[PDB]
């Protein structure tokens, strides 16, 4: 189970940084994805605060979104919706092969459906703007705006994986300010 | 949402139970009545992981009791909920709830029962809060959240950032 999760995460992140369309086999009609931003999250300070411009419109931080319409619009269900959410997240590199020590992980049983829970914590570099600009031009889709900076972010991501070979039933991504100091460091 | 609305009050109640201020004239504090209120929404045999280390149930003490006795030994805490999201997973009767918080701790030297271990040292009492720790927490909770009984099946509680102090 600990090795089955290490492999899942290793392959997942390879494709998450390379070709996200290749991940879509993992998701089915009832599968769920949402992403939430926590701009207040503690981190080591030392350019100003983190610019979350690419993430804010799609953020399902449910303490900050009150209307039912907006709450359900930021939840993606099924492969099509989920793939569209993935296209609106900045392109990344997670340095898990070279520097696996930036990351921590828990893996344990889900109570039903013979599933397992996998939660990953760490950081990434942003290497390019998202394929689809979901932040609100010839250089990007959607309405015109000034250039949003790319920067490192820290994050936590939780998968519920079930037999179904492997199906991601639930997938929640939390985005927060980069912290170069964290409790599992060195 | 439809089904996520009740999650926020539940989360705030759960966090407030971890941050419970002990109240009371009697010679020794009521340890058990205080400690059994800590994280009381946990189920007796819930799976609990704190900073990657699981709580192992013994024949003498179930997981919830072990957690409460360990949590009792922390200084008074104050959690601030900063984000949450939740998915109702079909055919499970459960939510997965992924939330984040900041938490700070009483630096006064008193424990949760108001007592300090300062006898040998050279020495109203309000808590003196330290710096913010970051926390990421994942719960699996029964779909019927409006009850504040024992509804949490598992908790994974993880410091993401620990300030120098």
């Amino acid at each position: 189970s600990r090795n089955l999760a290490t492999n899942f995460i290793a392959n997942y992140l390879k494709l998450w940084d390379a070709n996200r369309s290749e991940l879509m086999i993992l998701y089915q009609n009832e599968s769920q994805f949402s992403m939430q931003v926590d701009s207040s999250h503690p981190h080591l300070i030392e350019s100003g605060s983190t610019d979350f411009g690419y993430y804010l419109n799609n953020s399902r931080n449910l303490t900050r979104v009150s209307s039912i319409k907006a709450r359900m619009a930021k939840l993606s269900i099924g492969q099509e919706q989920i793939y569209k959410s993935f296209q609106q997240l900045p392109k990344t590199r997670h340095d898990i092969i070279a520097t696996p020590e930036l990351f921590s992980m828990e893996v344990y049983k889900f109570p039903t459906l013979n599933g397992i829970m996998i939660t990953l914590h760490g950081s990434f570099d942003e290497v390019a703007q998202p394929e689809v600009d979901g932040s609100a031009s010839r250089y990007h889709s959607g309405p015109k705006h000034k250039r949003i900076p790319l920067s490192k972010k820290s994050f936590d991501r939780t998968f519920v994986v079930i037999p179904g070979s492997m199906i991601v039933a639930s997938d929640t991504l939390l985005i927060r300010p980069y912290t170069s100091d964290f409790p599992w460091k060195v | 949402q439809d089904p996520t609305q009740q999650l926020e009050p539940f989360l705030k109640r759960f966090l407030a139970s971890l941050d419970l201020l002990y109240t009371q004239s009697q010679p020794f504090p009521n340890v058990e009545s205080y400690a059994t209120q800590l994280g009381s929404n946990l189920k007796r045999s819930s799976a609990i992981i704190v900073n990657g280390q699981p709580i192992i149930p013994s024949p003498q003490e179930d997981c919830k009791l072990q957690f409460q006795k360990k949590w009792l030994q922390t200084p008074l805490s104050s959690h601030q909920l900063t984000s949450y999201d939740g998915h109702l997973i079909p055919g499970t009767g459960t939510f997965v709830v992924h939330f984040s918080a900041k938490v700070r701790f009483d630096q006064s030297g008193r424990n949760r029962l108001g007592e300090s271990a300062d006898l040998f040292q050279e020495n109203n009492q309000r808590p003196i809060w330290g710096s913010w720790f970051g926390v990421d927490v994942n719960l699996v909770v029964d779909e019927n959240v409006m009850q504040d009984g024992e509804i949490i099946n598992s908790m994974d509680y993880r410091f993401t950032y620990v300030p120098n102090d």
